[PDB]
C-alpha cells in the first residue's frame, strides 16, 4: 500500500537536487543544501537493476516459426493449427501485460518505502533536540555547523555531546 | 532392469515416491504424477531472514 | 516494501532465543529473559501454513502422458505435436519461477510487519513511563518485576497504577 | 503485509457512520458527531473502480467453439485435439484463481493503509494541543466548536491560534 511519503506528508520533489534519488536539504550557518544520501540511493539502484534483469531474463527467446500449407481436404487439421497458434498468443500477451502492471505499483511503492525509512531514521537519532516542525523538516535547538551536518548524514550524531545546551534553549523558549 | 515393488508413478528413468507439486526427472509418465518443469531449484521461504548478531 | 524493523532500526536476531518467532527480553531485579510471544508467532504459523497449502492445491497432478509415432509422410502433424507439447511446457515452467519468485517478498514483508507491529503495541501500552533508548528497547521510569512483566506481554499493563510514581522520578532525572 | 489499524491499534467498525468508508466521531458542546470524510473515499472509490474495470477488460470474450468429429482410423488427431482443449482449459482457470487471490490481498491492505494515513494527518496537524488517549482518539486540551471540529476536518487547522491557551491549561494538568 501507499507508505505516506510521496506526495503524502512531505510535499513536491526537489528540482535542484540532481545526483540522487534521496538527499538531503540543510541551512547552518554559512550555506544552503542540496547533498544526496549515496548509501540508500545505491541500495535502490540495485534493487531496480537486479528486478530488470530478472524480468528480461525470465522471457526465452523464440526460434524460427514458419506458416504451414494443407489442400482443400485437410481443412480440420487447419483449423487445430490456427487454434494453437492464437491460443499461445493470448497467453502470452495476457502474461505480458499483467506482470508490467503488477510490478509497477511495486516499485513505487518501494520508493515510497525508502523515503519514509530515511526520514523515520533521521528522526531517531535525534531524539530530543530536534523540533520537528512539518513536511519533514528538523530545527536543532543547539548550534550546528558543517561537521554536525556530516555527522547526521553518516548516521553518527552523538546525542550526549549536545544533550545538555539544547537543554537549556529548550527551557528559554518553553 | 525390472523389479517388483510397487508405486503410483512411473518414468523411464525409474519410479518416484513424493508429493511435491512439481518434477524434474522426465516429461513421459504413467500413473499419477508431479508436473514436469525445466526448472533446477523451487526453494520456498518460510521464515525470516537470518541476521545473525555481531 | 520494506517495513523496516528487521535489519533497520532493530539490529539483528537473537540465536538465543528458541520457541518462537518473536519475543522479548527483560532484565527486572531478579532475571535476565528471552521469552517468546506465543500470540503473534502462531497467527504467522496459521498464515504462512494456510499459504503453503493453497499453492500446493492450485497445481492438478497430471495423469499419463505417453508420445506417439509418426511415419515419413506425416512431418506436418508431427511438427504440430512437438510445438503443442513445448509450448505448454514453456507456459508452466514460466508460471512455477514467477509465483515463488513474488511470494517470496510476500512473506518476508509479512515478517517485517508483524515485528513493527508488535513493537508498536508495547510503546503504545507504555505511553508516558517508558523512556525508549534505542533498537527497540525500553525502560520502565517505575520498578518492576515479573507480574508487570508478565502484564506488559499479555496486553493488560493498567497504567494508571504507577502513573504518578514514575511521575516523581521522571522529574528526579530533569 | 498487514499496516496495523484495522483490527488493530482501532478495535471494531462503525454501524453508524453510512455515507462513506473513513470518518471521523466528535463530542464538542453541542453534539456527537458520525460524519465521513469525503476527500479520501473519493481516492478509494476511483481506485478500486480503475482496478476491477482493467481486470474486465484485460480478459478477452471467445467467440465460437465447436467440437470437431474423427473416424476410427484418426484416433491419434483426436487425442492431440483433446491434449489441446484441456491445457488451454488448465491454464486460463489456473489464471483466474490466482489473479482474484492476490488482488484480495492487495485491496484489504490498500483500505488498511489508507485508514493509518488518515489517521497520522490528524496526529500531525495536532502536534501539543491533542493528548491522544487510545484506539484513535484525541482530546483538544483548549475548547473547540464546529468550526474548529471543520477546521481539523478540512485540513486547515491554524495550531498558532490556540497554542498559548492550551498550554496553560496543560500545566493546569501537570
Ligand atoms: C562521516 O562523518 C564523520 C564526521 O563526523 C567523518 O569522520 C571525520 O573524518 C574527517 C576526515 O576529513 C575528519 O576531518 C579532519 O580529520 C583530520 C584528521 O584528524 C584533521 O586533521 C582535520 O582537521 C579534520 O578534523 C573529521 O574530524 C572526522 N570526524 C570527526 C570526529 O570530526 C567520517 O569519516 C564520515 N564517514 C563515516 C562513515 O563516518
Ligand atoms: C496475563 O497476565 C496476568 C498477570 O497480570 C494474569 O493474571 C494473573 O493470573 C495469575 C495466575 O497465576 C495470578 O497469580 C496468582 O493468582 C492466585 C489466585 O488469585 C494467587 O493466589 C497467587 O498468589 C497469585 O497472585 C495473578 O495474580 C493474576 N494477575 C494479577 C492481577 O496479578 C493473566 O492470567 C495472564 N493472562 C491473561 C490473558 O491475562
Ligand atoms: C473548510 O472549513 C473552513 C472552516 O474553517 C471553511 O471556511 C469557512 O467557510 C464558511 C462558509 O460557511 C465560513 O462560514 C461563514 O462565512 C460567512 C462569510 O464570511 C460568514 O458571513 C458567516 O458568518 C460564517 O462565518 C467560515 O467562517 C469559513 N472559515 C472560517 C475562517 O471560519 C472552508 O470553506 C472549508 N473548505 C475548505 C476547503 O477550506
Ligand atoms: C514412500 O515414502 C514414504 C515416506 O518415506 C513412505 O511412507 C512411510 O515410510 C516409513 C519408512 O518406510 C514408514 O515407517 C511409514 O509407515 C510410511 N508411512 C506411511 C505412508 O504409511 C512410503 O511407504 C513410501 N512408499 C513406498 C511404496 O516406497
Amino acid at each position: 500500500g501507499l507508505f505516506g511519503a510521496i506526495a503524502g506528508f512531505i510535499e513536491g520533489g526537489w528540482t535542484g537536487m540532481i545526483d540522487g534519488w534521496y538527499g538531503y536539504h540543510h541551512q547552518n550557518e554559512q550555506g544552503s543544501g542540496y547533498a544526496a544520501d549515496q548509501k540508500s540511493t545505491q541500495n535502490a539502484i540495485d534493487g531496480i537493476t537486479s528486478k530488470v534483469n530478472s524480468v528480461i531474463e525470465k522471457m526465452n527467446t523464440q526460434f524460427t516459426a514458419v506458416g504451414k500449407e494443407f489442400n482443400n481436404l485437410e481443412r480440420r487439421i487447419e483449423n487445430l493449427n490456427k487454434k494453437v497458434d492464437d491460443g499461445f498468443l493470448d497467453v502470452w500477451t495476457y502474461n505480458a501485460e499483467l506482470l508490467v502492471l503488477l510490478e509497477n505499483e511495486r516499485t513505487l511503492d518501494f520508493h515510497d518505502s525508502n523515503v519514509r525509512n530515511l526520514y523515520e531514521k533521521v528522526k531517531s537519532q535525534l531524539r530530543n533536540n530536534a523540533k520537528e516542525i512539518g513536511n519533514g523538516c528538523f530545527e536543532f535547538y543547539h548550534k550546528c555547523d558543517d561537521e554536525c551536518m556530516e555527522s547526521v548524514k553518516n548516521g553518527t550524531y552523538d546525542y550526549p555531546k549536545y544533550s545538555e545546551e539544547s537543554k537549556l534553549n529548550r527551557e528559554e523558549i518553553d | 532392469p525390472v523389479h517388483n515393488c510397487d508405486t503410483r508413478c512411473q518414468t523411464p528413468h525409474g519410479a518416484l515416491n513424493s508429493s511435491l507439486p512439481f518434477q524434474n526427472v522426465h516429461p513421459i509418465t504413467i500413473g499419477e504424477c508431479p508436473k514436469y518443469v525445466k526448472s533446477t531449484k523451487l526453494r520456498m521461504a518460510t521464515g525470516l531472514r537470518n541476521v545473525p548478531s555481531i
